[PDB]
RNA sequence: ACUGGCUGGGCUGGGCCUUUCCUUCUGGAGAACCGCAUGCCGGUGUGUCGGGGAACCAGGACUUUUACUCUGAACAAAUUAGAUCGCUUAAAGAAGGCCUAUGCUUGAAUACAUUAGCAUGGAAUAAUAGAAUAGGACG
RNA sequence: UACCUGGUUGAUUCUGCCAGUAGUCAUAUGCUUGUCUCAAAGAUUAAGCCAUGCAUGUCUAAGUAUAAGCAAUUAUACAGCGAAACUGCGAAUGGCUCAUUAAAUCAGUUAUCGUUUAUUUGAUAGUUACAUGGAUAACCGUGGUAAUUCUAGAGCUAAUACAUGCUGAAAAUCCCGACUUCGGAAGGGAUGUAUUUAUUAGAUUAAAAACCAAUGCCCUUCGGGGCUUUCUGGUGAUUCAUAAUAACUUCUCGAAUCGCACGGCCUUGCGCCGGCGAUGGUUCAUUCAAAUUUCUGCCCUAUCAACUUUCGACGGCUGGGUAUUGGCCAGCCGUGGUGACAACGGGUAACGGAGGGUUAGGGCUCGACCCCGGAGAAGGAGCCUGAGAAACGGCUACUACA
RNA sequence: AUAAGGGAAGUCGGCAAAAUAGAUCCGUAACUUCGGGAAAAGGAUUGGCUCUAAGGGUUGGGCACGUUGCGGCGUGCGGUUAACAACCAACUUAGAACUGGUACGGACAGGGGGAAUCUGACUGUCUAAUUAAAACAUAGCAUU
């Protein structure tokens, strides 16, 4: 099958080289596996030595950490937006390592709403809509929740903006052709700027 | 070539062996063990071709199956059981106990050793490092693994094994001054006193030895093995490795000849 | 060297494991600790430039703020090319002896290696490169000093 | 065959003064030359005594760069040269020997390869570098 | 043993070749042939074609026994030896040959901080239970085809085959907090290991202060004088060894297995405890290794002088794939790389080396062949099982023979 | 205008008819007056639809004074935006996915080719109404 041998290429001085031995069984290749975001879908495979690999074919979720405050959730992928390497990879729907998707931000609000006592990327103010308030269940809870809120700071409006859509940016750091799990991190300062000013101009 | 060998040609065999030429075509080819291939002592090849208590190959394997002989306290049930540098044996029946170190001449060689003297070891340290759970830890020359070791003892030195509870009980700096015995080389089987050592950085230092006649020798440093700092530990063999020369030999080996006859 | 821009390529470049967006700010004068630039020391009596320590390129190959470890021979040439981009070619000369007439004769070899951003090198001028594992197809070493010129 | 001597004549080597002699700091243990009092037949262990570190060991910094030669390390068994033992001699082999032993004892050496690579001493011969628009050395 | 003689002329001295002389672990052939020690042998021309036979199987006290098996008669679950058959392991080692191959194989010398590793050796893993569920072989019996180590449908029964599955401990750490007197607290959850991502620790190695913010405290005459301070391994060199926090997974492992001994306690219950082995099992170390990799070194030829990038030729970046590095492969972007110190191409009656023959010294020539490394099983490609194969006394397809 | 199987066996003679044909990318011999032969010979691609990338123009640039109905000039300087922002405008070239009764220069338009002999060097001209050629002319050479 496919080889990823050095003996059929050219040497530096340009000579052709000669016939040296048949195909081992090392130095082999395999067929690549193109992720598609839908249904989770995963084969196995037996790799040298008796390990196994994990081939994702389909996949729809996986976990994402936020940097600065600490937490990491599992959540759903929207599509994919950016890709540096090929477009044809950003038309497609597929994904692989260091491409830019867009994530569900609800579980991350959240944790948000509980651990400080703020609300968080509230712009439905004018249609309130949904507004609800439930009664808080202690008093200690406001020492508590004030000293976090005034000692660790606020988000910057960079971030802030895209809570109200719901919408987050994030780039996969995983191999799913290799791991069979799309894992990553979301993207902010000074990197989001990169990104953003490349994503629509 | 697709796969491990399973064969050992004769005329390919280790030379400190002493192996005829003649009668037959292959060698004991000694099984994977604690010791490296080129340079260990096969148990058969102690029993037949040293000591001449089984004649031949067939009758070699008999004894073991009864368990008769030891090694480090276990019995070992593989004619081709690769020993070592420093490993004792023991046959109980016989009532007699062996040490296998080198004479000057490069070569296994038989040592009677006392009852006393069969309970315990020495070896060189190979790597101290923090093992899973932070638990500390060290492996020896012969794979031994110790855990919860002296935080003194660092790598190079040698360590006194208890060798029926594999606990250290004292050990021995690898500094000038000491008593070492070289265990590879040219200078096989030597014995010398550390003068002074030479560090390259990128590896391969080497070491001065001297010798007890004023002669003086080096080696690189992964062929030292101290063993004392004065008055050594172990038994020394007859000779205590001086290293004679060719003339000095032929001498002395008329002047015996005619003492006794 | 002179390079225009540092971020001037599809993606985004960053030293990897370096995190450099953190709310609370801390002064550390540990290299890769507190969120700032990351180096290491060679050894072998080689000391780190100070165009390394203080530059802003982002290069994971080269020798010093990189991922790659030296351990091999070193050794010594002239550079004959510096054509390609971060890449150099070193010419290096020695005697053949041929016994049955008693005498030598001249030869010669070609090498490549991998020229790092912290060094200015120009045609001419003599270098000590040390070896690495495989970069590309036919570059194996990377450079460490350039000596002085006359 | 042993021993001493020659103001013995030679060969190889190590110390000082001649304008030259030999980098440097830290630590280790500790001598020589010195007195201190205590004791024998003008020398000495004296002691956690001190003026004191010849040499040595470990660690750091400094030193124009190649060729050449000397000594080491590392590197395969067989083969070539070569030591030992009357297989009835020999080509071979690695064996054997001692009174008599219900035992003792020994051998299986050494040199060579030779190109390339790693250390050490030497500093003749053959190349190379340095202060001239001082961009020079020192405190 | 550092050696020479015959031949041009009527006769002479030279250059110069022809012939003579000796060896060969170097093959053939002719004549002849009593004994002792040792024993090479279808390599050269055809890596051309093959009838017939053999060359790879394996059981201990210890995986599974209802043989209409034998043998005894201490075993009413079994109990001695034990065909057959399931299961486990090996068959990837040996043995043969020299077709291809001119920086390729190979030699001496380095690296793996760039990876996989059956087996051996030494350590090492607290989260119905007095014992869980369905099949199948051997066997009985009924059949098909001229034909093979081809196989059909019907009826029984096992596992160390296959598939499930049980906090027996505490402490400590981190979150939510029912409930106030605002200064801490009822009680609630998580916390072995493997897998994947993000974050934190992993210290230095000369010393003296004086300020702001504000709190463990000792003593105390209440004016306060104040404040000594606990760990941290390794390399020439790392993001190393190791540890902590937030989560994740068609997701692991942490013993429903077997043999010998016949023991000790009292609440005498078909109760509790207890020894030595066999076979397995997660991680680290070791051994036999394997794959890549640094430096230098190969015969003749110029009537072979310029070569490489159609459709990677040299380098940069993001990924894919692999046990891992790498223009090994996919996109985007630069214009490079070797050469008179002989590149590129053509020849080889060419596998490389240790080494053989012949000798003053210097050399010339041979090496298919008992040792080491590489390649192949009529010519090409593809693949399954497995720790390990691009295997041919393993499979699939084409071409040529049969 | 079209024809099964054969494909010049017809005839003084392949006379008439058929076959090739646009554009883009590969490939190309003997011979030679070194300019040619050459479109040598011989191969591949071609619709519809939804997308991506590349090739341009114009106007704006910091202070410090004086004139003027938020500013046009007079200047005195400094700086070279590690090239940003707004607006405007036609076509030409390259690449990917999907789709069909495998079709796509869909009509029109549109070269058959190769190995040789005889003869005139070439372009050019003539028997209007049966002969366009090897005939005439030509540059070059020589003579009076």
């Amino acid at each position: 099958g496919i080889s990823r041998d050095s003996r059929h290429k050219r040497s530096h001085t340009g000579a052709k080289r000669a016939f040296y031995r048949k195909k081992r069984a090392f130095e082999l290749g395999r067929q690549p596996a193109n992720t598609r975001i839908g249904p989770k879908r995963i084969h196995i495979v037996r790799t040298r030595g008796g390990n196994h690999k994990y081939r994702a074919l389909r996949l729809d979720s996986g976990n994402f950490a936020w940097g600065s405050e600490g937490c990491t959730r599992k959540t759903r992928i929207i599509g994919v937006v950016y890709h540096p390497s090929n477009n044809e990879l950003v038309r497609t729907n597929t994904l692989t390592k260091s491409a830019v998707v867009q994530i569900d931000a609800a579980p991350f609000r959240q944790w948000y709403e509980a651990h400080y006592g703020q609300p968080l990327g509230r712009r439905r103010q004018q249609k309130q809509g949904q507004v609800v308030e439930e009664v808080k269940k202690s008093k200690s809870v406001e020492k508590k929740q004030a000293a976090r809120f005034a000692a660790h700071g606020k988000v910057d409006p960079a971030l802030e903006k895209q809570f109200e859509a719901g919408r987050l940016y994030a780039i996969i750091s995983s191999r799913p052709g290799q791991s069979g799990r799309a894992d990553g991190y979301i993207l902010e300062g000074e990197e989001l700027a990169f990104y953003q000013r490349k994503l629509h101009k | 070539a697709r796969g491990p060998k399973k064969h050992q040609k004769r005329l390919s065999a280790p030379s400190h062996w002493l192996l005829d030429k003649l009668s037959g075509a292959y060698a004991p080819r000694p099984s994977t063990g604690p010791h490296k291939l080129r340079d260990c002592m096969p148990l058969i090849v102690f029993v037949r071709n040293r000591l001449k208590y089984a004649l031949n190959y067939r009758e070699t394997k008999a004894i073991m199956m009864q368990r008769l002989v030891k090694v480090d306290g276990k019995v070992r049930t593989d004619i081709t059981y690769p020993a070592g540098f420093m490993d004792v044996i023991t046959i109980e029946k016989t009532g007699e106990n062996f040490r296998l170190i080198y004479d000057t001449k490069g070569r296994f060689t038989v040592h009677r050793i006392t009852d006393e003297e069969a309970k315990y070891k020495l070896g060189k340290v190979k790597r101290v490092q923090l093992g899973r759970g932070g638990v500390p830890f060290l492996v020896t020359h012969d794979a031994r693994t110790i855990r919860y070791p002296d935080p003194l003892i660092k790598v190079n030195d040698t360590v006194k094994i208890d060798l029926e509870t594999g606990k250290i009980t004292d050990f021995i700096k690898f500094d000038t001054g000491a008593l070492a015995m070289i265990t590879g080389g040219r200078n096989m089987g030597r014995v010398g006193v550390i003068t002074h050592r030479e560090r390259h950085d990128g590896g391969f230092g080497i070491v001065h030895l001297k010798d007890a006649l004023d002669n003086t020798f080096a080696t690189r440093e992964s062929n030292v093995f101290v063993i004392g700092s004065e008055k050594p530990w172990i038994s020394l063999p007859k000779g205590k490795g001086v290293k004679l020369t060719i003339a000095e030999e032929r001498d002395q080996r008329r002047a015996r000849a005619l003492a006794a006859a | 060297a002179t390079e225009l821009t540092v971020q001037s390529e599809r993606a985004f470049l960053k030293q990897p494991h370096i995190f450099l967006n953190s709310k609370v700010k801390v002064k550390s004068t540990r290299p890769g600790k507190g969120g700032r630039r990351w180096y290491k020391d060679v050894g072998l009596g080689f000391k780190t430039p100070k165009t390394a320590i203080e530059g802003h390129y982002i290069d994971k190959k080269c020798p010093f703020t990189g991922m790659v470890s030296i351990r091999g021979r070193i050794l010594t040439g002239r550079v004959v090319s510096t054509k390609m981009h971060r890449t150099i070619i070193i010419r290096r000369e020695y005697l053949h002896y041929i016994p049955k007439y008693n005498r030598y004769e001249k030869r010669h070899k070609n090498l490549a290696a991998h020229v790092s951003p912290a060094f200015r090198v120009e045609e001419g001028d003599m270098v000590v490169v040390g070896q690495c594992r495989p970069l590309s197809k036919t570059v194996r070493f990377n450079v460490l000093r350039v000596l002085p010129r006359t």
